[PDB]
C-alpha cells in the first residue's frame, strides 16, 4: 500500500542498486531465485505463485555494465523487460546522455515506470541512484527528472548521486558535468543526498582498517544508508517515518535539498569485541568530523536540519539523552534560526550482516541525514573548477557537437553562482 | 446511558489508545477475546459507557481509529486487542501527512474526513443519551495536530451541547522529534483553544523524569509512558463507571475546572508512582498520596509548578479511604502552600472519590491542575514559532498545500493572546 | 393519621435518606422486604397484606446513587416508582439543575408527590434532604420548593441542608450554588435545619474516638437526628410536639428560619461505662461550644429560640431543673426580648441502637434545635467567598450559557446582604 | 337533681381529665369495664352527679373529650379507662392548633365546635337540672387555650345562667414550656375574665416544689402531678356527691368566694400532703390539717400569699370531724394572721364539712385561696408580653390565621386594668 520505486541510472547507479537489492533480497529472506522459503509488499510485486518481483528499472547507455547483471547470480531476480539497455555509452558527454541518445532510450523507460505504477498502489516515491561525474549518470538522469516531474508532479522524488571527490578524480569533464546536471535537475528533485568517494576511502581504510578498498565494499556502505532510509516503510517499529516527512524536516528552502549521509557503527569484526557500541557512542560517532561521507569539514559551517534514524534494540530515552548532549556541544553549531532542529526516527529491525562485507554484527546501528552549510566550500571547488576550464573554452566543442548551445554554460554557471550565495545567505544569522 | 465515544488520531493516539483500551479491558475483565470473564458485576454495571453489547455476549470498545497511513493500523490490528476494534471502525488514508499540517488538514485529511464523521454519527445515534467526545492526538505530529483539528472542528458544529476532551502530547522543551514541531503545535492549539472544552498536556520530558527517577527505571519504552497515559485517562473516568462517596462527571470537572472559557488546559498527574524495589519501604496513605500528587517533579507536564499559582485543583481519588483524612489533607495543602494558589478563588481543590481502586493497589488519586505555570511551555513554543518563522523556514511545504502567512500570524496572534491572558490572571490580585 | 413525607434530592440527601430509612426499618421493627414480623402508620402505608412501604421521594439526576440504592439492600423495599432519575447530572450548575433538566423530571416528580399525597390523609409535612453545595441539590431543591408551595401553600417544609464547612470544601461553585439557593428558597421554605461536614468530623474525632470517619457514620448521626425529631409523631409520650409546632416556636420572624440541629448524647461504647449520663449532663452536653453540628461559635452570638427534644426515661422535674440551670449560666446569653427561651418537649421511647453504629446505646437522648444570630457570621464568610469570586466573573459562563441571566447574582447578592442585615438589626438590645 | 358535665381541651387537659376521672370512679367503686362493684351505698346516691345509667346498670362519665389531634385521644382510648368513656364522646381533629392561638380558635377550633356544641346540647338535655359545667384547661398550648377558650364563649352564650367552672395551668415563672407562652396566656385571660365564673389556676413549678419539698419525691412523672390537681378537682365537688354536717355546692362556693365579678381567680391547696416515710411520725388531726392548708410553701399557684392580703378563703373538709375543732382554728387563722387579710370583709372563711373522707385517708381538707397576691403572676406574663411583642416577635403566625395587632393591644389592656382593680382592693383602707 506504500509501495516505492527504485530507478538506478549509470554505471555507479547500477552497480550501486546491484548491491542494494543483494542487500534487500538478505534482509526479507526473498532468495534469488526470488522465492520466498506484508512487510516486503513495499518494494517486491508479489507477481505469479510464491514468487516476488523487485519495483526496480535498470538503464544504462552501454550495455556491458547490464549484461554482467544478466550472467550474475541474480540473474532470474529482475524482471528482464525492467533491464533497458542502449548501445552506445554517452562517453562522460553530457550532451550525449541527455539530447543525442537519451532521447532515443527515454521513451522506453518511461513505458516501464508507468507499468511499475499502475501495477503499484498507493505509490510513495521514486529512489534514483546516479553519478555527476559520468555522462550517463549526469545526462540522462536529468532527462529523467525532467519527465517523471511533468507525470508525477505530487509525488516525492529522492537521488543518491556521488558527489565529485574534492583530490580524488577520475575523468577531466566532472566539473562540466556536475555544473550542468545541478542546474537542470535543482528545480525538480525533491532531495538528494550526496556522497564522495574519498570521504569513504578514508573511512573504509581507518575505521575498517582495510587496506586496499574496492567499489565492493564502497557499494554496500551505500547499500546500509539506503536500507535504513527505507527502514520505516518495510518494517514497523515506534516512531516510524515515511519518505514525505524527509522532505518536509530536511528543506527548509525549495533550493537547499543537499543532505549529507553518514552511517555511525562502522567497525571491524577484530575491534567489535572491545568496543561498547552504546546509543551514546554511536551518535557521538556520527557527528565525527572524520566520519562523514562527503571530504567537508563540518565544523566550518553551520548545522541546519538532522534526521537520526536508529535501528535493532534502542531506548527512546537513551536517544533523548543522547541528543541533548550533543546540543550542549560548543563546537556543534546549529543556525540560531531554527531551534530544534532533530528529526528523530526509530526502527526495531537491526541492520543484517552481508556474508562478504567487512562490517560486523551489530545490536544497534543509527544513519545521519545532516542539511548542512559545509557543502558551500564543496560547491565553490567545483564551481572553480568549472571556471578555470571554460575560461579556456577546453572540451566545449565535444558538447556544441552534439546541439549544445554555447550560452548555456554561462547560465549553469550563473545559476551555480546564486545557489552558493543562497547558502551564505542562509548561514548568516539573525539580528 | 452517559456514554462515551473514543477517538484516536495519529500514531502517538493509537499507540497511546491501544494501551488504554488494554488498561480499560483489564480493568472490565474483558479478555482480548472480547467477551466478559470478570468476577465483579459492578464491572458490568456501567460497561455501556465504553462498549457496546453485541451477540453471544460479545463487547466492542465504542472507539474510532484515524490514521493517514495504515503502518499504525497494521500494528494495532496484530497487537493483543485487534480483534476487540469492530474492524468497520478502522479509518485510515493512503498518502500520509508526512509531519505537514497543511496536509494533515487540507489535502489528506478533508477527503478521509467523511468516513471518520459517517462512523461518528452511526456511534453516537445508536446510545441513547451521549455523554460526550474523547480525543486522543499529538501536537507536533501532522497527522494528529492536522486531522484532530480538522475532525474536532466538525464534531464541535455537529454536537455543541456536547463536550470534547483531548490528551493531546505537547512537545518537550529540550528533546524535540520533530523539524516543523512549532509550526505545527502552534496552527494546532489556535483551533483547541476556541474548540475543544478540556485539555491535558503532556510532555514526553516530563515522562522520562518521572520513569527514571521516581519509577527507577533503565530502558523506558513507549510502552511505559503510554500505560501511564493511559492510567491518567482512566482515573479522569472513573466517576462514571464505577460508585464512590464522591462520584463527579466529565461535565462536572469541566464545570469546576474551567473559570474562563479560554483557560482549559491542564496537568495531570498520578499519585502512587513508586519503583517495584520501594513498595515495602513506603507506607500507602492519604497523606502519602496528597504529598506524591503535589510534588513538583511529579507532572507529567515540563512545567514547573513553582513558577505560577493554581487557578483550580481537582483530585480524583479511588478505592476505599475516610473522607475526613481527604479534607484534611486537601486542607494542609492550602495552608501550607498558600502562596502557590489565587488569592481571588476561596477554596480551589475539587474532590472526588471512587470505591474501586485500579487494578492491584490499594487506593490511589489522579491530580488535575489548572496551573498558570503553562504560560511558559506557550511561551516557549511562540518563541520557537517566531525564530522559525522570521526567516520562513519550511513555509514553502505549507504555502504548497494552499496555506498562506496570515493564517501562521492569525495564529501567532492568538497565541501571544493566551500568554497574555494567562499572565494577567496569574498577576491579578483580589 | 398524620402522614409526613421525605423527598431526598442529590447524592447528600439520598445517601442521608437511606440512612436515615434504614434507622427507621431498626426502629419500627420492619425487615428490609417490608414485612414486619398506629407507630408505623405515620411513615409507613401498609399497602397489601402484610407489608409496609415508606413514603418516599427518591431523585437524583445521576442515576448512579439511585442504580446503587436499587441493587443494595433495602431493595425490595421502596416502591419502584417512587425512584426517579435523570439522564445527565447537573454537574453543580445550578442553572442545569434548576432550568436545562429540572424542567424534564418536575412534572414526574410532582405526580409521584400528588399519588402520594391523595393516598394519605392528615399530611403534617415535607421533609426535604439536600446539599447547598452541589447543583443538583440546589437548583432542583429551589425548584421543587417553588411547586409545592404553589400546590401545597397549606402545608410545611421542612429542610436538612447539608451548610457548605468553613474551611473545608469540595466543589469551587459552592459559593454560588449556595447563595443561588438560598435566594431562591428564603421564600418557601418554612424551616430548614442545616449541619457542617467539618463540625461533625471534629464531633467524631473528639468524642467517638474515630480517626477515620467515612459518611457513613456522619449520615447515621445525621439520621439520628432526625429521628429525635419526628419522634413524637411516631410514639405516645408527656409532652408530645408536631411539626406546626417546631414552625412556631423557632421561627420569630419569616426570614430567621436556619436552627442549628445538635445531638447531646454522642459517647463511644469504651467510654460510656464511666459517665453517668444524667440529665444535667446531656443538657449540659448540648450546649457546649465544640459540640455544635455547625462549625460556629455559639458564644458569638445570642441565643433567640432552643427546642429540647428528650427521650427514653426522663423526669419532667430534672428537664426544669436543667433549664433552670441553663438560664442562670451568663455565657450563655438569650436575646433579652425572647424571656420564654426554650420548648420542650418529651417523648417515652429511648433511642435505637444501629447493629453497626460507633454510637453505644444510652438510656436517654436528647435533641437540640437553636436558632441562634451567630450563624450570621457563617452567612457572611459564605457572602464574602461568593463576592470575591463574582469580582471577576469567574466560573460564571457556564451559568450563562444555560439560560440564566447575569443580573440574577446581583439579586441573590442583594438578598443575602439583606438577610445578613436582619439578622444584626435582630441581634441589636431592646429599649 | 344539680348534675354537672366535664369537658377536657389540650393535651393537658385530658391527661388531667384521665386521672380525674381514675380518682373519681375509685371514689364510686366503678371498675373500668363501668359496672358497679363497690360496697357504701351512699357512693350510689348521687352517682347522677357525673354519671349516666345505661342498660346492664353500667355508668358511664358526663364527660367530653376535645382535641385538635389524635394523639392524645389514642393513649386515652388505650388507657386503663379508655372503655370508660363512649366512644361519641370522643371529638378531634386532624390538623392541630401546634401552639398557634389564632389555628387553636379562629381555624381548626371553627370547624370542630359545632360537633362539640352538639354532644354538650345531647349530653345536658339526659339530665333534668344541670347544676353547671366543668372544663379543664391548659392556658400555655394552643388547643387548650384557643379551643377552649371559644368552646366557652359558646357555651355561656348557650347557658347564661348556668356556672362555668376551668382548671387551667398557668404558665411557670421561671421554666416554660412554649416559646409563645405568654401570648396564649393574656389571649385566653382576656375571655376567661368575662365568660367564666371560677378558676383555679395552678402553676407546674408550684406542683414540682410539693412532690419534692413535702413528698420527698425523685422521679415526679406528670402522673404524680395530675393527680394533686385531681384530688383538688374530687374535694370541691364532693358536696354535692355526698351528705355532710355541713354541705355547700357549687353555686355556694362562688357566692362566697367572688366579692366583684372580675375577681374569680384562685389558688387551690390540698390538706394532708405527707410524704410515705413520714406517714407515722405526724398525727393526723384538725389543727395538722388547718397548718398545712395556710402554710406558704403548699400553695398549688406559684404566688407567695404572704405577697398580698387574702380577699376571702375557702377550705372544704372532709370526713367526720366535730365542728367545734374546725370553727376554733379558723378563729386563730384569721386572729394569729390577721395583717394577711383584708380589714374590709368582717368574716373571710366560709367553712364546708362532707361525712366521707377521701379512699384511704382518716381525714382531709381542700384549700381554696382568692389572695391578691396572684397579681405578682399576672404582671409577671404581661412583663414577658411586652417585651415579645414590642419587636413584634412570633406575630407573623398569629397574623396570618386572621388576628391583628389590635387583639393583642386589646388583650394587654385588660391584663393591665385586671392587675390594677387587684392593687386597687390589695391598697383599699376601710
Ligand atoms: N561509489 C561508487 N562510485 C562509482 C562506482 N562506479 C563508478 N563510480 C564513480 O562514478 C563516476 C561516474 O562514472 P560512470 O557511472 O561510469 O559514468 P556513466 O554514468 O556510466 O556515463 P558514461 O561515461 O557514459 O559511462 C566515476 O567517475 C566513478 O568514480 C561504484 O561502483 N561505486
Ligand atoms: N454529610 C454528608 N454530605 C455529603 C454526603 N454525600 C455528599 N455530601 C455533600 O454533598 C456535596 C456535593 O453535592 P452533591 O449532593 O454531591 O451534588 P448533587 O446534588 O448530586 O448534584 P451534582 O453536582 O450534579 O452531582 C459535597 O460537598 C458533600 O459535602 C454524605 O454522604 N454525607
Ligand atoms: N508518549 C508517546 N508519544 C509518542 C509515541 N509515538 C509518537 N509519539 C509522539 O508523537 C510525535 C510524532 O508525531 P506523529 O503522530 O508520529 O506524526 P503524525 O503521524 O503525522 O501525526 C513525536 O513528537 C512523539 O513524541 C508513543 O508511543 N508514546
Ligand atoms: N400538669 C400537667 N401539665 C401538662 C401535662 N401535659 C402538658 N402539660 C402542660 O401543658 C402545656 C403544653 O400545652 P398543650 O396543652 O400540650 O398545647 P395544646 O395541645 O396545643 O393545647 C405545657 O406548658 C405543660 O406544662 C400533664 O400531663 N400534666
Ligand atoms: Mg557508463
Ligand atoms: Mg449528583
Amino acid at each position: 500500500m506504500r509501495e516505492c520505486i527504485s530507478i538506478h541510472v549509470g554505471q555507479a547507479g547500477v552497480q550501486i542498486g546491484n548491491a542494494c537489492w543483494e542487500l534487500y533480497c538478505l534482509e526479507h529472506g526473498i532468495q534469488p531465485d526470488g522465492q520466498m522459503p506484508d512487510s516486503f509488499n513495499t518494494f517486491f510485486s508479489e507477481t505469479g505463485a510464491g514468487k516476488h518481483v523487485p519495483r526496480a528499472v535498470f538503464v544504462d547507455l552501454e550495455p556491458t555494465v547490464i549484461d554482467e547483471v544478466r550472467t550474475g547470480t541474480y540473474r532470474q531476480l529482475f524482471h528482464p523487460e525492467q533491464l533497458i539497455t542502449g548501445k552506445e555509452d554517452a562517453a562522460n558527454n553530457y550532451a550525449r546522455g541527455h539530447y543525442t541518445i537519451g532521447k532515443e532510450i527515454i521513451d522506453l523507460v518511461l513505458d516501464r515506470i508507468r507499468k511499475l505504477a499502475d501495477q503499484c498502489t498507493g505509490l510513495q516515491g521514486f529512489l534514483v541512484f546516479h553519478s555527476f561525474g559520468g555522462g550517463t549518470g549526469s545526462g540522462f538522469t536529468s532527462l529523467l527528472m525532467e519527465r517523471l516531474s511533468v507525470d508525477y508532479g505530487k509525488k516525492s522524488k529522492l537521488e543518491f548521486s556521488i558527489y565529485p571527490a574534492p583530490q580524488v578524480s577520475t575523468a577531466v569533464v566532472e566539473p562540466y558535468n556536475s555544473i550542468l546536471t545541478t542546474h537542470t535537475t535543482l528545480e525538480h528533485s525533491d532531495c538528494a543526498f550526496m556522497v564522495d568517494n574519498e570521504a569513504i576511502y578514508d573511512i573504509c581504510r581507518r575505521n575498517l582498517d582495510i587496506e586496499r578498498p574496492t567499489y565492493t565494499n564502497l557499494n554496500r556502505l551505500i547499500s546500509q544508508i539506503v536500507s535504513s532510509i527505507t527502514a520505516s516503510l518495510r518494517f514497523d517499529g515506534a516512531l516510524n517515518v515515511d519518505l514525505t516527512e524527509f522532505q518536509t524536516n530536511l528543506v527548509p528552502y525549495p533550493r537547499i535539498h543537499f543532505p549529507l549521509a553518514t552511517y555511525a557503527p562502522v567497525i571491524s569484526a577484530e575491534k567489535a569485541y572491545h568496543e561498547q557500541l552504546s546509543v551514546a557512542e554511536i551518535t557521538n560517532a556520527c557527528f565525527e568530523p572524520a566520519n562523514q561521507m562527503v571530504k567537508c569539514d563540518p565544523r566550518h559551517g553551520k548545522y541546519m536540519a538532522c534526521c537520526l534514524l536508529y535501528r535493532g534494540d534502542v531506548v527512546p530515552k537513551d536517544v533523548n539523552a543522547a541528543i541533548a548532549t550533543i546540543k550542549t556541544k560548543r563546537s556543534i553549531q546549529f543556525v540560531d534560526w531554527c531551534p530544534t532542529g532533530f528529526k528523530v526516527g526509530i526502527n526495531y529491525q537491526p541492520p543484517t550482516v552481508v556474508p562478504g562485507g567487512d562490517l560486523a554484527k551489530v545490536q544497534r546501528a543509527v544513519c545521519m541525514l545532516s542539511n548542512t552549510t559545509a557543502i558551500a566550500e564543496a560547491w565553490a571547488r567545483l564551481d572553480h573548477k568549472f571556471d578555470l576550464m571554460y575560461a579556456k573554452r577546453a572540451f566545449v566543442h565535444w558538447y556544441v557537437g552534439e546541439g549544445m548551445e554555447e550560452g548555456e554554460f554561462s547560465e549553469a554557471r550563473e545559476d551555480m553562482a546564486a545557489l552558493e550565495k543562497d547558502y551564505e545567505e542562509v548561514g548568516v544569522d539573525s539580528v | 446511558m452517559r456514554e462515551i465515544v473514543h477517538i484516536q488520531a495519529g500514531q502517538c493516539g493509537n499507540q497511546i489508545g491501544a494501551k488504554f483500551w488494554e488498561v480499560i479491558s483489564d480493568e472490565h475483565g474483558i479478555d482480548p477475546t472480547g467477551s466478559y470473564h470478570g468476577d465483579s458485576d459492578l464491572q458490568l454495571e456501567r460497561i455501556n459507557v465504553y462498549y457496546n453489547e453485541a451477540a453471544g455476549n460479545k463487547y466492542v470498545p465504542r472507539a474510532i481509529l484515524v490514521d493517514l497511513e495504515p503502518g499504525t493500523m497494521d500494528s494495532v490490528r496484530s497487537g493483543p486487542f485487534g480483534q476487540i476494534f469492530r474492524p468497520d471502525n478502522f479509518v485510515f488514508g493512503q498518502s500520509g501527512a508526512g509531519n505537514n499540517w497543511a496536509k494533515g488538514h487540507y489535502t489528506e485529511g478533508a477527503e478521509l474526513v467523511d468516513s471518520v464523521l459517517d462512523v461518528v454519527r452511526k456511534e453516537s445515534e445508536s446510545c441513547d443519551c451521549l455523554q460526550g467526545f474523547q480525543l486522543t492526538h499529538s501536537l507536533g505530529g501532522g497527522t494528529g495536530s492536522g486531522m484532530g483539528t480538522l475532525l474536532i472542528s466538525k464534531i464541535r458544529e455537529e454536537y455543541p451541547d456536547r463536550i470534547m476532551n483531548t490528551f493531546s502530547v505537547v512537545p518537550s522543551p529540550k528533546v524535540s522529534d520533530t523539524v516543523v514541531e512549532p509550526y505545527n503545535a502552534t496552527l494546532s492549539v489556535h483551533q483547541l483553544v476556541e474548540n475543544t472544552d478540556e485539555t491535558y498536556c503532556i510532555d514526553n520530558e516530563a515522562l522520562y523524569d518521572i520513569c527514571f527517577r521516581t519509577l527507577k527505571l533503565t530502558t523506558p519504552t513507549y510502552g511505559d509512558l503510554n500505560h501511564l497515559v493511559s492510567a491518567t485517562m482512566s482515573g479522569v473516568t472513573t466517576c462514571l463507571r464505577f460508585p464512590g462517596q464522591l462520584n463527579a462527571d466529565l461535565r462536572k470537572l469541566a464545570v469546576n475546572m474551567v473559570p474562563f472559557p479560554r483557560l482549559h488546559f491542564f496537568m495531570p498527574g498520578f499519585a502512587p508512582l513508586t519503583s517495584r524495589g520501594s513498595q515495602q519501604y513506603r507506607a500507602l496513605t492519604v497523606p502519602e498520596l496528597t504529598q506524591q500528587m503535589f510534588d513538583a517533579k511529579n507532572m507529567m507536564a515540563a512545567c514547573d509548578p513553582r513558577h505560577g499559582r493554581y487557578l483550580t485543583v481537582a483530585a480524583v481519588f479511588r478505592g476505599r479511604m475516610s473522607m475526613k483524612e481527604v479534607d484534611e489533607q486537601m486542607l494542609n495543602v492550602q495552608n501550607k502552600n498558600s502562596s502557590y494558589f489565587v488569592e481571588w478563588i476561596p477554596n480551589n481543590v475539587k474532590t472526588a472519590v471512587c470505591d474501586i481502586p485500579p487494578r492491584g493497589l490499594k487506593m490511589s488519586a489522579t491530580f488535575i491542575g489548572n496551573s498558570t505555570a503553562i504560560q511558559e511551555l506557550f511561551k516557549r513554543i511562540s518563541e520557537q514559532f517566531t525564530a522559525m518563522f522570521r526567516r520562513k523556514a519550511f513555509l514553502h511545504w505549507y504555502t504548497g498545500e494552499g496555506m498562506d502567512e496570515m493564517e501562521f500570524t492569525e495564529a501567532e496572534s492568538n497565541m501571544n493572546d493566551l500568554v497574555s491572558e494567562y499572565q494577567q490572571y496569574q498577576d491579578a490580585t483580589a
